[PDB]
């Protein structure tokens, strides 16, 4: 239902990952660490006890109905998605995993470079048109792409795809693809891609004309 | 050392039957609690089912109760997950995990398997339709230009997209595949190069798709 | 559809950001603490916000050098989400919030003459940090020169 | 002003009632099992439609210049409201009685189609029960050109008693006894059920402390075996109330399973594991009460709301029937009697306003929608006004 939250932090910072329960937690939460493409690993069991192979940096607290996992000294191998096992409530499933909290490297804000590619002639023979809008090397992750066709906002016909944080400059990348049929492609003339990001004073719009 | 090797994952049409196996080594499955946890692509961990072979008690999640049937075979030291009436949302990666103690599943699942992928989709094996994203003719003269190949409507994953047979790696971004409404994946792969090299250098994307044995080399030009 | 009609209300606030006229029930933005200062000193800015509660929205900072665009400076998201800084101002600047006073501060140190500009403030209207800026102040002339 | 004060009192009630009832009419379509309130809302709606016509007669001081058929229809409809509303309230009391006292036999009875069938009977019974009103609904030959609209009994000097008593007996006496009887059985059944779950729950705790101090495999098995029997008994005891069956039944699968988890370990003799396995049961017990308290708080909200709707009607109209029986003994009214008679009817017709208003108040879901709906409607008008205001700037 809810996408995993983002927690930007640098190496050596003191991070606090918080999961909120519906009742008074009593030593019934366990914290999992999952790197991308790997099975999750247990970090803290019984909400106060260190686990084998886990350094002393990991430690679980308890602030009312919210339980927090604290990392005293963040390490380069501690950047992963952290899942929290909710305390059991009557009638629910035996085990319930809370929403993850992705811990990502912090860096300076960089404005997204916007590129838009008109559909090629080869694809137009198939009867389907795809418009690609590219956002390159931006940080932080949160960015919004809105599709304007003849100054009319589209909806329900575009899919976004964000790469993982880059291993060199710790930047993101986004591509919004607009799927249109050949008949609907010819009925309009102006295709635009409006990009709004936290590092941009005014939204950056790149557009092209059919032909 | 506790090791959990899994198998049985693969392609299956909706409404089909797929029995997932979780081989267990280093311990006896009788005095344990095997739990199946699935993670939908791009989603978080979700619990599915559990079984206690010593007592025979078996719990299920509400979303999969009555459709799955988890069982264990102490003779073969393996735990099975019989899946029936599979739907589109059942596509995920199914891990089999057990806690340190059979009664400590509320204190965390210490040992986890490698995981197996179950893909439920009615689409058939279809080769990719490579379309080149030509670089913008009016770009920054002294800056950087972007170009890529739009791999569209292929199944199943994955496709290995390489530029100039691996000679070009700098500035290459290969976006994750996106499941379209028609059940076929489609991904882009843009690469940024200086605009001064557009008229001289030749860029060709090597879209390779092993499942369909399709090798496409598309040339991208302004 | 309250969230969707809040999104509409945000779009209605964007139709009030189609008005986008002043600070009447829009957050007040009165830059202060900006003036002549020799290079290498220290200076602080403040933009007291009223009319709306900024404890639920992200507040950012921008600067505009003469003959230049509005480059990003720093953003102060909601409490617990941290603060980010631009590459040019990394290390020297520090932005802090005050939810009770509904005011943000830009504690600047080790100023350089290249930072001479008008430092405009903004508040992110969206609650998902999408950069939906809709309000800006008049700015103050922050001249870094002896 | 005094003569015109009374018509304004009824106009205020009718204005609020029509607006109030329409609020529920709109909201429910867009507590009670979503059926009886709908029918009960129409009864207020139909009665208030004929209200202004009856008001004009009071304004005219004995004038019905609207038609003899209108007098027959409207007067019967007003006299139908007391019989229809109480029967609907009686059905609601009966419906909640079956859902809590005989849940097994009432599963088929509580159906969307079956409930609508009963309502049609209640309306038909209401019209049947007001047959004397139909017979003597003709225009009263008032002196002069004016004609009165009342009940023309063949022997008003002698038939006044039986006509008046028959309305009180069937519309205020009989339904109150049935409704009160229904709501004392329910409170006893709820009290017995809630005092049974905690009684079964208390069996776990006493046995649970035994396993912690148990030092042999023999004690552990006996202690656990008592827990399982109570757990199964409590699981079956969950199926005895309406808001305690679809929510408090799923959890018992975990409690019975965990007891079986410890029981198998107890039989094998692994007492140390058996105590450890039982130790985790305290997290089930700790979560047992919270869902119980949350449900028990909710089942009081349902009961209080159901009683409050019924209680308002039989309280507002209680003083009116006091005078109605009193005027049988005291035929001649005095100056205070007329004021009391007018005051009593005003309180009685206040039920048109409270029933939609109080129902919305005693639920946080409705007022959340209303606060949402009012703000968005005003804001949508404001931006539409802005769509003209910014147009005034631009257009
Ligand atoms: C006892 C009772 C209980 C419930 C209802 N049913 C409802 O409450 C609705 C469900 C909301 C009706 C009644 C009686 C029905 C026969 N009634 C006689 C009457 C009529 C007319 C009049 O004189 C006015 C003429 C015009 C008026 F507007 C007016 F208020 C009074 C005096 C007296 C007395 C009430």
């Amino acid at each position: 239902t809810q996408s995993p939250s983002s927690l930007s932090a640098s190496v050596g910072d003191r991070v606090t990952i918080t999961c909120r329960a519906s009742q008074s937690v009593s030593s019934a939460v366990a914290w999992y660490q999952q790197k991308p493409g790997k099975a999750p690993k247990l970090l803290i069991y019984s909400a106060s006890s260190l686990y084998s192979g886990v350094p002393s940096r990991f430690s679980g607290s308890r602030s009312g109905t919210d339980f927090t996992l604290t990392i005293s000294s963040l390490q380069p191998e501690d950047f992963a998605t952290y899942y929290c096992q909710q305390p059991w409530s009557w009638g629910s499933a035996l085990i319930t995993f809370g929403q993850g909290t992705k811990v990502e490297i912090k860096r300076t804000v960089a404005a997204p470079s916007v590129f838009i590619f008109p559909p090629s002639d080869s694809q137009l023979k198939s009867g389907t048109a795809s418009v690609v809008c590219l956002l390159n090397n931006f940080y932080p992750r949160e960015a919004k792409v809105q599709w304007k066709v003849d100054n009319a906002l589209q909806s329900g016909n575009s899919q976004e795809s964000v790469t993982e944080q880059d291993s060199k400059d710790s930047t993101y990348s986004l591509s919004s693809t607009l799927t249109l049929s050949k008949a609907d492609y010819e009925k309009h003339k102006v295709y635009a891609c409006e990009v709004t990001h936290q590092g941009l004073s005014s939204p950056v719009t790149k557009s092209f004309n059919r032909g | 050392e506790v090791q959990l090797v899994e198998s049985g994952g693969g392609l299956v049409q909706p409404g089909g039957s797929l029995r997932l196996s979780c081989a267990a080594s280093g311990f006896n499955i009788y005095y344990s609690s095997m739990h199946w946890v699935r993670q939908a692509p791009g989603k978080g961990l979700e619990w599915v089912a559990s079984i206690s072979p010593y007592s025979g008690s078996t719990y299920y999640a509400d979303s999969v109760k009555g459709r799955f049937t988890i069982s264990a075979d102490t003779s073969k030291n393996t735990a099975y997950l019989q899946m029936n009436s599979l739907r589109a949302e059942d596509t995920a990666v199914y891990y089999c995990a057990r806690p340190w103690y059979p009664w400590s599943y509320w204190s965390g699942l210490d040992y986890w398997g490698q995981g197996t992928l179950v893909t439920v989709s009615s689409a058939s094996t279809k080769g990719p339709s490579v379309f080149p994203l030509a670089p913008s003719s009016k770009s920054t003269s002294g800056g950087t230009a972007a170009l890529g190949c739009l791999v569209k409507d292929y199944f199943p994953e994955p496709v290995t997209v390489s530029w100039n047979s691996g000679a070009l790696t700098s500035g290459v971004h290969t976006f994750p595949a996106v499941l379209q409404s028609s059940g076929l994946y489609s991904l882009s792969s843009v690469v940024t190069v200086p605009s001064s090299s557009l008229g001289t250098q030749t860029y060709i994307c090597n879209v390779n798709h092993k499942p369909s044995n399709t090798k496409v080399d598309k040339k991208v030009e302004p | 559809e309250i969230a969707a009609l809040e999104k509409e209300i945000a779009a209605l606030e964007k139709e009030i950001a189609a008005l986008e006229k002043g600070s009447g029930s829009q957050v007040q933005l009165q830059e202060s603490g900006g003036g002549l200062v020799q290079p290498g000193g220290s200076l602080r800015l403040s933009c007291a916000a009223s009319g709306r509660t900024i404890s639920r929205y992200a507040m950012s900072w921008f600067r505009q050098a003469p003959g230049k665009e509005r480059e990003f400076v720093a953003v102060a998201r909601r409490s617990g989400d941290g603060a980010f800084y631009a590459d040019s101002v990394q290390g020297r600047f520090t932005v802090s919030r005050d939810d009770a006073k509904n005011t943000v501060y830009l504690q600047m140190n080790s100023l350089k003459p290249e930072d001479t500009a008008v430092y405009y403030c903004a508040i992110d209207s969206d609650t998902f940090y999408s950069g939906s800026y809709d309000y800006w102040g008049q700015g103050t002339q922050v001249t870094v020169s002896s | 002003y005094i003569n015109i004060i009374m018509p304004s009192v009824f106009g205020t009630i009718c204005l609020l009632g029509i607006i109030g009832n329409s609020t529920v009419i709109f909201a429910v379509v867009k507590n009670v099992p979503d059926i009886f309130i709908i029918n009960l809302s129409v009864v207020d709606l139909l009665f208030l439609l004929g209200m202004p016509f009856m008001i004009h007669q009071l304004m005219g001081n004995g004038v019905w210049h609207f038609g003899e058929t209108m007098c027959t229809l409207i007067t019967a409809m007003d006299a139908n409201s007391q019989f229809t509303s109480t029967y609907i309230l009686t059905a609601m009391a009966i419906d909640r009685y079956l859902a809590t006292v005989h849940p097994i036999s009432s599963t088929k009875f509580r159906k969307p189609s079956v409930a609508t069938l009963v309502i049609c009977l209640l309306w038909a019974l209401s019209f049947i029960s007001i047959t004397p009103v139909w017979l003597y609904a003709r225009l009263i030959p008032f002196p002069g050109g004016a004609v009165g609209c009342g009940i023309r009994l063949p022997n008003p000097d002698t038939d006044l008693y039986w006509f008046t008593l028959y309305q009180f007996f069937l519309a205020f006496a009989l339904p109150f006894v049935v409704i009160t009887a229904a709501y004392v059985r329910i409170l006893q059944r709820m009290k017995r059920q809630l005092a049974d779950l905690e009684d079964n729950w208390e069996t776990l705790n006493d046995n649970l402390k035994v396993i912690e101090k148990a030092d042999n495999a023999a004690q552990v098995k006996d202690a656990l075996t008592k827990m399982r029997a109570a757990a199964l008994d409590a699981q079956k005891a969950s199926g005895s109330g309406s808001p305690e069956m679809k929510d408090f039944r799923h959890g018992f699968d975990i409690l019975v399973g965990q007891i079986d988890d410890a029981l198998k370990l107890a039989n094998e003799g692994k007492v140390k594991e058996a105590q450890a396995a039982a130790e985790q049961l305290k997290t089930t017990r700790n979560a047992y009460i919270q869902k119980y308290l949350l449900i028990r708080l909710r089942t009081k909200r349902v009961t209080r709301t159901a009683i409050a709707i019924c209680l308002v009607f039989f309280v507002c109209w209680a003083p009116y029937y006091v005078l109605q029986l009193t005027q049988l003994s005291i035929s001649r009214p005095t100056l205070t009697f007329v004021y009391l008679y007018n005051a009593a009817i005003s309180l009685g017709y206040a039920n048109s306003c409270l029933n939609p208003f109080v129902y919305i108040v005693l639920c946080e879901t409705f007022r959340k929608r209303l606060v949402l709906s009012v703000k968005i409607a005003a804001l949508k008008e404001k931006i539409a006004a802005l769509k003209e205001k910014i147009a005034a700037l631009k257009e």
